[PDB]
RNA sequence: AGUACAUGCUAAGACUUCACCAGUCAAAGCGAACCUCAAUUGAUCCAAUAACUUGACCAACGGAACAAGUUACCCUAGGG
RNA sequence: CCGAGCCUGGUGAUAGCUGGUUGUCCAAGAUAGAAUCUUAGUUCAACUUUAAAUUUGCCCACAGAACCAAAUCCCCUUGUAAAUUUAACUGUUAGUCCAAAGAGGAACAGCUCUUUGGACACUAGGAAAAAACCUUGUAGAGAGAGUAAAAAAUUUAACA
């Protein structure tokens, strides 16, 4: 990524990560499963039933895509009917 | 003119052993042929990995071997057996320690 | 386990053998394998005389390979069977074959020739 | 590393050199048959059991044997399996002679023996039988094993056994509320004279069962004593809480059981009623509570892990707010 | 030697799913079970998808 | 509510039950158990019992069977055991006596058939 | 490769090729009858398709979307 | 200075390559591997550093771990003081030799490739000189003392 651009002098998101992935505030990232609609005439309904999921991200894997998105994308989004709302924050953590 | 055989392990075997404490649905042991046969609350999948299926101590015993008249193979090698042989298989049993559930008053009408 | 005192509670092949001329070497003497040549102008007497042959052999501990039979000629035809047997003594040989002697049923032919 | 084994190695008397003189497994049945034998027998290692665990009437069954099996008709229907067996003198024949067998076998199913009379089995010798009187047309019979309806056994039981003093407990073993080891009584009849069940000395008087609202079944034994002494013994649920074994201990030097009935109870209307009316009780419900499901301790990343694992560990389903 | 086709409901329309068929054998009509329905609702072969 | 051995799954029989009904066919006598998963023997039917033995014929046909049938019928009513889960072989199945036992456990009011566990 | 179209929908708990991506087993529940083999394989973006789905011997098989021989004229930063 | 002039500008172009990176003290501090147009390189990982929350970490004993030798896994007591988790980063990974279990090569190589255990890259005494062999480790002064390891031994053939 960019560490200080060449206009602003600001940082700058990759936009991969934007488009790929899903930031909850409590600093979990949401992603798909890779290959989810490729070659499910060979693939197994165990299988396909694990594809098709809401999976999260390494300690690493989560903190890499912290480091490549700003502070716009780390904020407090109050939507009307997001259905990942309930997911923002994390609950009973004996850590 | 070797080309071929780089495969890596399998990483199977035994995965809690005797005297471990198992809750429901951990697997005991991966196998690629049938090392054990399943006892008292235990399942096994499609790959023949072995799984406990209730919460309490994994356990290991040997016992008779008197398997299902479908599956041919065995059977006809019972009946390739003379009279006092009878064939020895090793056993996973999970004892449930937990009990069933517990009855406690609720509503005092 | 090796190294368990229960080693090789399971173990099966040393019980199974996963898998021809006369043995007489000095003192137990042995039958090769027989080809018992049971010809009769009938399927009927011939086929019920090996069932009953057979039935003497298996509740008299004899290897019995194979009960195969040869194609009948045209004459009348003449059916046969054939009774491989091997496992005898010589006392058991006398008392065997005097069994099958006294065993005939009606005008059938015996044979106790060798194999080949 | 091998080392030698503690007991005798199995599979080890047969293994000769020619295995094709020994007789052979022809079969499939033989092999099952004789492993559960030694199944059942005792090893030296760790199995499953470890952890989980006169000649007058021989001569005259001989002769009735020999002159029901002359008779052609009984040959005929048995060769064409069209005949039957009356079951009511089989029945009869059996609660004679061999169903005080069956019957320790039923109590000790039950863990009748092993809180009853903590392990002390004996021979219920005697063909017990009693009935609950279900309006003026039939009657329960309560033998050893069944389940009888409180609203049936709302009244006072008639007893019929055919012998010649006797003393006659109802017991539930399991219906107490406060201590998990006693029992409560509910009739108690002593110096029975004969078989009459009216003429008799009742301690304290007969109480319809209470199986209360998912506390299960109950069940409820009908132990009946042989007596050669008469001696005199002695709504609250204080004064109705007793054990069997010390009572039986006080009093077992002329005191030997020959009867058992035991049966079943579960909840219905007529324990609203014996709660209610003459005992003035609100009843007690109980549920059978499961424990909670295991759950790991929740991690900080939960790799690899569905989007779920936000619902395992959330116990009010709601969307909160917080400061805003 | 076989084909990846595709199966097309008659009934729970908008619904479709793959099979792999013989590529001498005969037209496919089968008994799958279709959700939108939530019943066995009868299939029938429409196209092919690939011949492998 | 309480737990069955629900594995067991390679050998013959399975032991995911409450109470097994076992018969062997000896030589002479034909005898039906009703057990626990204990190993321990519940109800018992015998043709080794004079009061069934001296009304039958020869001990061991389907007469005899379908006798002790009407017997532990009768006495599984009698012992308040309801429900069954019962294993036989494939080719002891195909068999006259013992699928009149079956018929006869039909008929006696003892369903062949536990009802499932609740979870 | 073969059989089958519940090779359906969901859902506790685990294994895992020494990471990740990938894979695997699955209690219970809803809805119903009453899979074998060991490897038998390919990610993202892009395309075709209204949709569900599909596309490489990308075999250099964790794949860059598409690029050969020769230099005793060779040159440069290094190593033996 | 021409296998493609020279000068200026882009240009501080680019290089995984080479060399260099400057005061003191203390403390912690060394060798799995998987990928990779990849083996001179990089990411993940293993190890390591700091701070924080919590409780078990290591050694382990009976029992236990499949059919076709050393051993290892699990593991209460006991000795002991460490371990897991969270927050945040850097740096190292063709190592070399010896003993042992193996393979290739000539059952040569200071030759190459796996596994276990040491040692060297961290102090010292000894074996002649000595990274790897034996003794020995946590730091200073003494013109005190007891020791460890520590010196190669061999010299022969008459015959009735
Ligand atoms: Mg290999
Ligand atoms: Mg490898
Ligand atoms: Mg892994
Ligand atoms: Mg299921
Ligand atoms: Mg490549
Ligand atoms: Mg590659
Ligand atoms: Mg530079
Ligand atoms: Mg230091
Ligand atoms: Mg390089
Ligand atoms: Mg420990
Ligand atoms: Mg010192």
């Amino acid at each position: 990524l960019t560490y200080f651009s060449a206009r602003k002098g600001k940082r700058k998101t990759v936009k991969a990560v934007i488009d790929r992935f899903l930031r909850l505030h409590c600093g979990l990232w949401v992603r798909r499963k890779a290959g989810y609609k490729k070659k499910l005439w060979k693939k197994t309904p165990a299988r396909k039933k694990r594809l098709r999921e809401f999976v999260f991200c390494n300690k690493t894997q989560s903190k890499l895509l912290d480091k490549m998105t700003t502070s716009f994308w780390k904020r407090r989004n109050w939507y009307v009917d997001d259905p990942y709302q309930k997911y923002h924050d994390r609950t009973n953590l004996k850590v | 003119k070797n080309l071929g055989g780089k495969s890596s392990g399998r990483r199977q075997g035994i995965k809690k052993m005797e005297g471990h404490y198992v809750h429901a649905g951990n697997i005991i042991a991966t196998q690629r042929h049938f090392r054990w046969h399943p006892g008292a609350h235990v399942g096994v999948g499609k790959n023949k990995c072995l799984y406990a299926l209730e919460e309490g101590i994994v356990r290991y015993t040997k016992e008779v071997y008197v398997p299902h008249p479908r599956n041919t193979e065995a059977v006809d090698l019972i009946t390739r057996l003379p009279k006092g042989a009878v064939l020895y298989k090793t056993f996973v049993h999970v004892v449930p320690a937990k009990p069933e559930g517990t009855f406690k008053l609720v509503a005092m009408l | 386990y090796k190294t368990k005192p229960t080693h090789g509670i399971g173990k099966y092949k040393h019980l199974i053998k996963a898998e021809v001329r006369a043995i007489n070497l000095g003192t137990d003497y042995e039958y090769g394998v027989l080809n018992i040549h049971l010809t009769a102008y009938d399927m009927t007497l011939a086929e019920s005389y090996a069932q009953y042959v057979h039935n003497l052999c298996n509740s008299l501990s004899i290897k019995v390979e194979e009960s195969y039979a040869m194609p009948t000629k045209t004459i009348l035809t003449t059916h046969e069977r054939v009774v491989q047997i091997s496992g005898l003594s010589a006392t058991f040989a006398e008392i065997f074959l005097e069994i099958i002697q006294s065993s005939l049923p009606e005008g059938v032919r015996l044979s106790v020739k060798e194999h080949t | 590393r091998r080392t030698p084994p503690l007991g005798p190695m199995p599979n080890s008397d047969i293994d000769l050199s020619n295995l094709e003189r020994l007789e052979k497994y022809r079969s499939f049945d033989r092999y099952r048959r004789r492993a559960e034998q030694e199944a059942q027998a005792p090893h030296w290692w760790r199995t499953y059991r470890e952890y989980f665990g006169r000649t007058q009437q021989l001569l005259e069954r001989k002769q009735a044997i020999q002159e029901l099996r002359a008779n052609v008709e009984e040959e005929r229907a048995a060769r064409l399996r069209t005949a039957s067996v009356p079951l009511d003198a089989v029945r009869a024949e059996w609660e004679r002679t061999c169903g005080p067998y069956h019957k320790q076998r039923l109590a000790e199913y039950y863990g009748l023996y092993r809180d009853l009379f903590h392990g002390a089995t004996f021979v219920p010798r005697v063909p017990l039988h009693v009935a609950y009187a279900v309006g003026e047309d039939d009657l329960m019979p309560v033998y050893c094993g069944n389940e009888v309806t409180p609203t049936e056994a709302a009244q006072a039981p008639e007893v019929t056994y055919e012998a010649e003093l006797w003393t006659l407990l109802l017991t539930s073993l399991d219906g107490h509320l406060l201590e998990p080891d006693a029992e409560y009584l509910h009739w108690l009849l002593t110096n029975i004279p004969g078989n009459r069940v009216a003429e008799g000395q009742v301690t304290c008087p007969y109480l319809p069962p209470f199986p209360a609202r998912g506390s299960g079944i109950h069940r409820l034994a009908f132990l009946l004593f042989k007596q050669d002494q008469p001696i005199d013994f002695s709504y609250q649920l204080a004064q109705r809480t007793f054990r069997t074994f010390d009572f039986y201990k006080k009093h077992q030097e002329t005191m030997t059981p020959a009867g058992l009935s035991f049966f079943q109870c579960r909840w219905d209307d007529s324990v609203t009623y014996i709660f209610h009316q003459l005992l003035d009780m609100r009843e007690p419900v109980f549920e059978f509570v499961r424990p909670p499901p295991y759950h790991p301790k929740q991690k900080r990343f939960p790799h690899r892990q569905p989007l779920r694992y936000l619902d395992r560990y959330r116990d009010s389903h709601e969307p909160t707010y917080g400061i805003y | 030697k076989n084909i990846l086709v595709r199966m097309v409901s008659e009934a729970g329309t908008g619904f479709c799913f793959n099979t792999k068929r013989n590529r001498l054998r005969e037209k496919l009509t089968l008994l799958h079970y279709d959700p939108v329905v939530k019943q066995r609702v009868l299939f029938v072969e429409k196209k092919k998808i690939r011949s492998l | 509510v309480a737990r069955k051995e629900r594995g067991w799954r390679t050998v013959f029989p399975s032991r995911e039950f409450w109470h097994r009904l076992r018969v062997i066919r000896t030589q002479h006598h034909v005898e039906a158990l009703v057990e626990h998963q204990n190993g321990k023997v519940v109800v018992s039917a015998s043709t080794r019992e004079w009061a069934i033995k001296k009304h039958l014929y020869s001990t061991r046909n389907v007469v005899a069977c379908e006798s002790i049938g009407r017997v532990l019928a009768q006495r599984c009513l009698e012992a308040g055991i309801n429900f069954m889960v019962y294993q036989p072989t494939p080719w002891e199945a195909a068999s006259d006596s013992m699928k009149r036992l079956q018929s006869a456990m039909t008929e006696g009011g003892v369903v062949l058939r536990e009802p499932q566990r609740i979870y």
